[PDB]
DNA sequence: CCTTATGTGATGGACCCTATACGCGGCCGCCCTGGAGAATCCCGGTGCCGAGGCCGCTCAATTGGTCGTAGCAAGCTCTAGCACCGCTTAAACGCACGTACGCGCTGTCCCCCGCGTTTTAACCGCCAAGGGGATTACTCCCTAGTCTCCAGGCACGTGTCAGATATATACATCCTGTGCA
DNA sequence: TGCACAGGATGTATATATCTGACACGTGCCTGGAGACTAGGGAGTAATCCCCTTGGCGGTTAAAACGCGGGGGACAGCGCGTACGTGCGTTTAAGCGGTGCTAGAGCTTGCTACGACCAATTGAGCGGCCTCGGCACCGGGATTCTCCAGGGCGGCCGCGTATAGGGTCCATCACATAAGG
């Protein structure tokens, strides 16, 4: 696996976008996108693979992304809870 | 474009943004308080549509147009004026509208790299080979204007002939290569006809799709071991086309061999223009209502009489610009 | 046809007058010089009152024993994840045109800082308290932590009913030889 | 000759039916309520001692308020240049369902070893009290930064010396031609 950072594309970030109502954009939008994506995203599996790691476990659950979430304050619900 | 949407099931039709119908328009049986024609302006509003269209419609291909203003692109105006040559003030008639141009040629270089050679050639053949009468002056004046002048000895054939508008010189136009040319000598008048085709881009754009197709498939056959006419095609869309004729008056004698020559062999259009025929969608002919009523097309009587204003406001500028 | 010497008719050029740099001088941007002075720096140099040290002591951290059930170790088993196939688009992409948006610079003018004078809020000392509130303890007693039986109602699953999908049909939208006008 | 229609051909919106999801009804187990025992935390009771306003009052002070100048900050206009919006043709790999494996997850074990619970000791830690040196304030000489004045260069502007230069109007010039013999 590599540059899959790019492979979020341009497109998905404008619909996104769009999504949150925004008329005009910027190019350089997109970078600053991914990155902020980034540092969540790292975030987000760090918490929730410590949390699986307690478990003497190999596999994320969603419980643990979930309260992994709601450590960070994030509540998230629909997924069984 | 942005004319207002009609209100459904007027007795007329926006075509070009007036009101037009393909019947005559028969106000009497149709309005019950027709606003005059002063009132309404519709005849008005198609007569300066017309005329402006004239001078910027697609009859002939622009070849030319004023830049849109120490940039150097100042100093090409005198290399465009050089690369034609100055001709004389010729007047056109456009459908009920009539129109002057001055004449200008656009300098083949090949004629003048071909008539050097030829006279080198015949000065090769010769060397093998071997108070003042005004009435003089008068015939020299003659035979320039009934013959040639150097310049007009060597651009006699394939001379290239550039149409300015003497009222909205910012704009220059191909005489059509493909028209039919009828020079009336008893009348000093020339008819040009031509067939013209509204969708023309969207042919050329499949002729090249076309042309890249035969050239792929070229390709592939070199990998193991041409006059296209998209007209004669039978996947070419439909042309909707329009046959035009218009009049010429005013040009003199010499002038009609340059043009006369400069024009395309004609059985060969004369065909093309006959598959056209076959092939293409005429134009529809339909009548204008000059006359509106004024309570039904309130809001259309009103955008029209603000579309005029408009127009004549910015008109006067155009003056004031000289 | 030979054979003097120039008509034909513009693009190429010199000119008129324009307008200009700058001599001497000033407004001004600016280097910088320049002062006055309005702050800020660091070091005493001091007298105050808290940090922190010292002691008395008490109650809870520590100990050795007991009981018992929560975590651990397989380890049985089974289904959700992983991987490759391989058609089918359609979401991405390159590229073309333009246009309306962001930025650079404009002049304007109004409001909010720097500063001076007046007005208000607050405390000291008068005059020394009583009220009532939070903390502290004793004394029942009632409450639901506990084990236990009873019998259930709630959860896991299968059957039934509906919907979305599938495909005959009763003509629908037409082909085409040929007998009629 | 060309039209009317007798005889015949693909199709399809209409109509009849088959191919997938979701909800209600049946089993059946880890239960929820209930009965009775239980005690020690909650709640009712009683100081008790300490901290909170009295209450407005004058004589003051530090902070608040109000007034003013002005100058520069905000901000509405807008010339323009471009970099995102809209619209193609074209490619990728994201989506779809399908086949073959598995290893990681779920849980049932059987029971142990470590920690809940308990008397008893004792010393670390808290509560009270006492103190000199770490802190708080600023006086001083010195630092340093602010801001208008402005010496002086000279960008640019002013009176006007004399001067360098352009667009503007004038024409001179060449190719091959007009004429005589």
């Amino acid at each position: 696996l590599r540059d899959n950072i790019q492979g979020i594309t341009k497109p998905a970030i404008r619909r996104l976008a769009r999504r949150g109502g925004v008329k005009r954009i910027s190019g350089l939008i997109y970078e600053e996108t991914r990155g902020v994506l980034k540092v969540f995203l790292e975030n987000v599996i760090r918490d929730a693979v410590t949390y699986t790691e307690h478990a003497k476990r190999k596999t994320v659950t969603a419980m643990d992304v979930v309260y992994a979430l709601k450590r960070q304050g994030r509540t998230l619900y629909g997924f069984g809870g | 474009a942005s004319r207002a949407k009609l209100a459904t099931n007027r007795p007329f039709e926006i075509v070009a943004g007036l009101p037009a119908s393909v019947e005559l328009p028969n106000y009497n049986s149709s309005l019950t308080h027709p606003q005059s024609i002063k009132n309404s302006g519709v005849l008005y509003d198609s007569l300066v549509s017309s005329r402006r269209t004239w001078v910027q419609g697609e009859m002939f291909e622009l070849y030319w147009r004023r830049p849109k203003k120490e940039s150097p692109t100042s100093g090409t105006i005198p290399l465009i004026r050089d690369k034609m040559q100055k001709m004389c003030d010729c007047v056109m008639s456009g459908g009920p509208h009539t129109f002057k141009v001055r004449l200008f040629i656009l300098k083949n270089d090949k004629i003048e790299q071909k008539w050097q050679d030829e006279q080198e050639l015949k000065k090769k053949e010769k060397e093998l080979k071997r108070p003042k009468r005004k009435r003089r002056k008068n015939a020299i004046k003659e035979d320039k204007d009934m013959q040639l002048t150097a310049f007009q000895q060597k651009y006699v054939q394939g001379a290239e002939i550039i149409l300015e508008y003497l009222e909205f010189t910012h704009s220059r136009y191909y005489l059509p290569k493909k028209s039919v040319v009828e020079f009336l000598e008893d009348t000093d008048e020339i008819i040009i006809s031509w067939i013209v085709i509204h969708n023309s881009k969207e042919i050329e754009k499949f002729k090249t799709k076309k042309i890249k197709a035969k050239l792929k498939a070229d390709q592939k056959l070199n990998k193991e071991d041409v006059s296209f006419n998209p007209l004669f095609e039978a996947d070419c869309p439909t042309p909707l086309y329009t046959p035009m004729t218009m009049k010429l008056s005013g040009i003199h004698k010499r002038f009609n061999q340059i043009i006369r020559n400069s024009v395309s062999p004609m059985e060969e259009v004369v065909k093309e223009m006959e598959k056209i025929l076959q092939i293409g969608t005429r134009l529809s002919g339909y009548n204008l209502w000059y006359q509106l009523d004024g309570y039904d097309d309130e809001a259309l009587s009103e955008s029209l009489r603000f579309e005029l204003n408009e127009w004549e406001h910015a008109m006067r500028s155009r003056r004031h610009k000289r």
